[PDB]
């Protein structure tokens, strides 16, 4: 694995190190890389159909909802750490599987998992010989988040991410406003059974300076980070935004709207806005 | 859900003893200092009383136009208030709620403020002859 | 393109002194945060070290060897110097100077493998 | 104690409009206001705690806002359910049992 | 555009303070569970400016098996460890604090108390939670424990007494006779608090001196007609200025702030060419006029039982990690490090001064430490320039 | 005084041969330690300066493999003008240790 801080990715290869083509050094890599808050993680690995992959099986056996945790025993992303994005993309071009997880804003408190690719049942013969595969561990170390990110829960399940958590009502109408500057992590969360308007929030905004017109986050700015899921295992959307390096200052919102409740999030951007947010920060520890 | 809920008014003669009950459902009064408000012809509700918390002694409190002659009692273990009437005057007639300090702030004089959240539908008492 | 040429003596009698300096061209050492050192191989043997001294003037010596040798930068000619006094009859050997950085116990340090040594001069201790 | 005065006693405005409550304390108050509303054949309930936060369980179109000596209630795009009398109270300084002279919004 | 102070704090739905969340249906719940088995502890060592500590908990009839102690925790509160004492927080020196409790909302009850910096003395105090009552599937409940170090503020606290008011509370002050043309220029030190008294301000008040060049304060905190600047904690040039104005009795008081001495001997590495930079550092180090098979290796070593001054570091080339937000471990003789922590947590102690600047090509990074360091630390950072390295290792006592 | 020491003493090899030569260090000098190659009656040459690196203007065909006390340098095929004495040394503490070294010949 090879950790890049100017994109902050952490990319993991295990195509030509589990391949049961050729003879390895090692029975086993036991690579443990501490992540953390908004640490892309990328890891490219083959497929069920190509040479000598007949035998590749993974733990968890699904990549999307489950991450092992401890022992074997996989648990729910989302349950363990709240707001993880998970991308699963299968290529058949090269018969290839990327998987990208992307840490939330704020982790509540350190976390550890692992997960696992077995390509050793795989078995090959070269030259009267025979020859195994191997199999490949991948420990994970999520380090503490900073502060918390300055968005608005209305799912109020989200109440350590966010610093608005307010649980729905029948008939409810809550209109959040929140300012944030350069560097600064915003987001909302939504039920997932609600309609997201525009939608692919925050790839697509209402602008405030539009008269709420449906704008593209791309035309508004170019210099800023965000990501989106639509339904996570706990069926709950999630969206998170990052300006960084930008000297516009701007006013955009998303909504999210059902037949009894019609949320709002007002998302105000100033470059020359700091938060009044104390200098030192709460720390949890457990101790027994 | 946390409410409250009053009894005891209803027509008595001028110059009686009357005795009006609050009592609070899904929750506990004994952190609250209950306050008897009184809404007469339309107007805003007019302070009657007030009983304060166990911690801050349990003094008691009333308007001038009162004082002397209404009594309030708390008790925590069952959660009841009660305000003793005695010898109501005609302008007594009104609708009577009993509401709680849901919101307290102090400060290193003691306490400063109180804002109530929770109300009771309100007994009605009427006086007359 | 540092270089570094050795000057000295070809022979010296039993029982005295042996002072060679080095010339550095091309560079500087002024302004060099690199330490220079000596480096002596008898004939038909391996690598000896024999000290170094930074360029303000510093000293550094084989723990062995701390009794008689004396270094000196002079970075008006930018050359260093080394005189290792009373010689034996094993002490013939050719000697290299070494460019090289410091050690590790040192607050600010640069550490460095020994790059562009000298030619190198043979220096002998015959009867 | 303080005396709250609200101006004008009676607020006339069509449904949908957009209608401004004013509540004028005499003293310095700061931030903390309380605005009560009270339907007819109800008790008054809390509507706003601290002239700009919202109680709960209620709608957004119900705004708080001011500080010091004035406070001011904006309830926008008011509902056929939105017509009552309300109260704006101190609670800074002892005592704080003291209620407003009321105010209420009619359906021009 | 006179506003008064808490109305230039403009409105945030969120809460902006040191919330600890103790709550069943909240994320660090108390009530029985399988995963974790032990106490929460949330420990606030630091100094606040007028800032806010909320103690969320359950409700009573939802969770009557939750207690705290003392019942009206932030009213009164525990004064030791062991001996298990409450006393009346009025008198613990505690100077213009306040408290709220809010119970309209029905999840959960909010016990928030509000701390000025002007204690003059340090101040500890607990509040703790009890869940055991609670138990489930014979399993106990966990407790907790807030843990507040109301430090007092290490510089010295000025005070512009521009209102009719008296405040007794703190008796450091200027007041209105000292003003020249109601002008005031005051020279202060770095960290040195401006607590201005003025119930009418400018909106842009301590944003925008008059002339000469301007800096920015770490915070300026409105609160209750005192707007608090707070003085930075290291600046690089003389003319430097800052502007506030006041209405104050039909006068425009006008407030200019300025330090006086500049450019501290920062304790780091210079690896930059620039001999002409406006920092100092205490080391020098090319990296630049070094050959590519050398790996640089500087250290800084800091001991003083109470700290003042900065550590910083001036490259050329990229640093690895974005030092000093995060910085590496100390991984010496093994390898390269390779693990990223928060410096808040690596040394330990709160409300670290942060610092960047990019002098041409040179990326600058300095965090300025005040105070005492409970245990002996050491961290590194790495600077890279094509394939040369340089590991600044501190040490601080 | 960390003591270093190269094995084995002699090498002798035909052209074209793929050849390890490892280095022992007493002490840990964590990942310094430098690879040189001297022609009889020259100065000796700066082959590798790191343990798994290689110094600019060497071709490819050396390659270094070591960290904490075993180092090794592997040659991948063989030169006519690859016959040479090795000499491994560590640049972490004062004094500077070489090693004995090892003579490459065409055979
Ligand atoms: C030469 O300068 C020395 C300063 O310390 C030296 O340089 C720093 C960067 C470190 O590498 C340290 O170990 C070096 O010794 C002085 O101590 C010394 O006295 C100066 N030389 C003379 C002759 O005065």
């Amino acid at each position: 694995c090879k950790y890049d801080v100017t994109t902050k990715v952490a990319t993991c290869e295990i195509i030509d190190t589990i391949d049961s083509s050729v003879l390895k050094e090692h029975h086993t890599v036991h690579y443990s890389i501490t992540l953390s808050r908004w640490d892309k993680l990328i890891i490219k690995y083959p497929t069920n159909e190509k040479t000598h992959f007949e035998n590749f099986f993974v733990n968890p056996f699904n990549l999307k909802d489950k991450v092992l945790y401890n022992y074997n025993k996989p648990i729910n992303i989302e349950h363990i750490l709240p707001g993880a994005i998970t991308t699963d993309i299968y290529d058949t071009r090269t018969k290839i599987k990327q998987y990208i997880l992307r840490i939330p804003p704020y982790v509540h408190k350190d976390i550890h998992f692992s997960l696992e690719f077995n390509n050793s049942l795989s078995l090959t013969k070269q030259n009267q010989n025979i020859i195994y595969g191997n199999v490949a561990k991948i420990f994970i170390h999520i380090n503490q988040g900073y502060k918390e990110i300055h968005g608005c829960d209305f799912t109020g399940k989200y109440s350590h991410l966010f610093t608005y958590s307010k649980k729905p009502l029948p008939n409810d109408d809550d209109i959040c406003n929140v300012t944030i500057g350069n560097n600064t992590f915003s987001g909302f969360a939504c039920l997932s059974h609600f309609e997201l308007k525009p939608n692919n929030c925050f790839s697509s905004v209402y602008d405030y300076n539009e008269a709420n017109k449906v704008k593209k986050l791309f035309d508004l700015s170019t210099k800023v980070e965000l990501d989106h899921i639509k339904q996570n295992t706990s069926g709950y959307t999630l969206s998170y935004i990052i300006f960084n390096k930008e000297s516009t200052k701007l006013k955009f919102s998303c909504t999210c709207s059902s037949n009894y409740s019609n949320y709002t999030i007002r998302i105000t951007f100033d470059p020359n806005y700091i938060i009044p947010e104390p200098q030192s920060r709460a720390i949890i520890k457990y101790v027994d | 859900e946390e409410q409250l809920v009053e009894s005891g008014g209803g027509l008595v003669k001028p110059g009686r003893s009357l005795r009006l009950s609050c009592s609070a459902s899904g929750f506990t009064l004994g952190d609250y200092a209950v306050t008897w408000f009184r809404q007469a012809s339309g107007k805003e509700p007019e302070w009657v009383g007030v009983i304060r918390t166990k911690d801050e002694g349990g003094t008691t409190e009333y308007a001038a136009s009162v004082k002397g002659r209404f009594s309030i009692l708390r008790d925590d273990s069952k959660s009841i208030a009660h305000l003793q009437m005695n010898s109501l005057k005609i302008e007594d007639t009104a609708v009577y709620y009993c509401t709680r300090n849901g919101l307290r702030w102090y400060d290193s004089s003691g306490p400063r403020g109180w804002a109530f959240d929770i109300w009771g539908p309100g007994t009605l008492v009427v006086v007359s002859s | 393109q540092l270089q570094l040429q050795e000057s000295g003596p070809g022979l010296v009698k039993p029982s005295e002194t042996l002072s060679l300096t080095c010339t550095v061209s091309g560079g500087s050492i002024s302004r060099s945060p690199y330490y220079w050192g000596w480096i002596r191989q008898p004939p038909g043997k391996g690598l000896e070290w024999f000290g170094s001294i930074y360029n303000n003037g510093s000293t550094y010596y084989n723990p062995p060897l701390k009794s008689r040798l004396t270094i000196s930068v002079d970075t008006s000619k930018n050359q260093f110097s080394l005189k290792l006094s009373s010689v034996t009859a094993a002490d013939t050997a050719v000697y290299y100077c070494a460019r090289h950085g410091g050690s590790t116990g040192m607050k600010v340090v640069v550490i460095a493998p020994p790059d562009y040594w000298g030619q190198g001069t043979l220096v002998t201790v015959s009867s | 104690e303080i005396v709250m005065t609200q101006s004008p006693a009676t607020v006339s405005v069509s449904p949908g409009e957009r209608a401004t409550l004013s509540c004028r304390t005499s003293q310095s108050v700061s931030n903390k206001l309380a605005w009560y509303q009270q339907k007819p054949g109800q008790a008054p309930r809390l509507l706003i705690y601290g002239a700009s936060t919202r109680a709960t369980g209620i709608p957004a179109r119900f705004s708080g806002s001011g500080s010091g000596t004035q406070f001011t209630l904006t309830i926008s795009s008011l509902q056929s359910e939105d017509f009552a009398v309300y109260y704006c109270q101190q609670y800074n300084n002892w005592p704080p049992w003291t209620f407003g002279r009321g105010t209420k919004v009619e359906i021009k | 555009d006179f506003c008064k102070p808490s109305s230039l704090n403009s409105e945030i739905s969120g809460f902006i303070g040191y919330k600890c969340n103790f709550s069943n249906e909240g994320v660090h719940n108390l009530k029985p569970d399988m995963r974790e088995r032990r106490s929460i502890f949330c420990t606030i060592h630091s100094y606040f400016i007028y800032d806010k500590i909320r103690l969320i908990i359950p409700k009573k009839s939802s969770s009557p098996e939750f207690k705290i102690l003392p019942e009206k925790c932030f009213q009164k509160v525990y004064t030791d460890y062991e001996n298990r004492v409450e006393t009346d927080i009025s008198e613990l020196g505690l100077i213009e604090y306040e408290i709220e409790e809010n119970d309209t909302n029905p999840n959960y009850n909010e016990r928030t108390i509000t701390i000025s910096p002007f204690s003059p003395k340090d101040i500890e105090f607990f509040c703790f939670c009890d869940n055991t009552e609670k138990v489930i599937s014979s399993i106990e409940g966990r407790s907790a424990m807030v843990h507040v170090r109301v430090l007092k503020y290490p510089h010295n606290i000025l005070f512009t007494n521009l209102t009719n008011d008296l405040f007794t509370y703190l008796p450091k002050t200027y007041n209105e006779s000292n003003f020249v043309s109601n002008v005031l220029e005051v020279e202060l030190n770095d960290g040195e608090l401006f607590v201005l008294a003025c119930e009418l301000i400018n909106k842009k008040c301590f944003q925008e001196g008059k002339e000469k060049a301007l800096y920015k304060s770490n915070k300026i905190i409105y609160h209750k007609n005192l707007t608090i600047f707070k003085a930075p904690f290291y600046v690089t040039s003389k003319d430097v200025n800052t502007e506030c104005t006041c209405k104050f009795k039909n006068n425009n008081y006008k407030i200019v702030l300025k330090p006086k001495y500049e450019k501290k001997v920062i304790h780091g590495c210079n690896f930059s060419s620039n001999v002409s930079s406006k920092h100092t550092f205490t080391d020098s180090l090319d990296i630049s006029l070094v050959d590519d098979s050398a790996h640089i290796s500087c250290n800084v070593h800091l001991s003083e039982p109470k700290y003042n001054h900065l550590v910083g570091l001036n490259c050329p080339g990229d640093i690895i990690p974005d030092c000093f937000f995060q910085v590496y471990q100390p991984e010496s003789e093994e390898l390269e490090p390779s693990n990223i922590v928060y410096l808040d947590s690596q040394i330990n102690i709160g409300d670290i001064e942060y610092y960047e600047d990019a002098e041409g090509d040179d990326k600058i990074k300095l965090f300025g430490i005040v105070g005492s360091i409970p245990k002996t630390t050491s961290f590194t950072c790495i600077c890279k320039k094509d394939k040369k390295s340089a590991y600044m290792t501190v040490t601080i006592d």
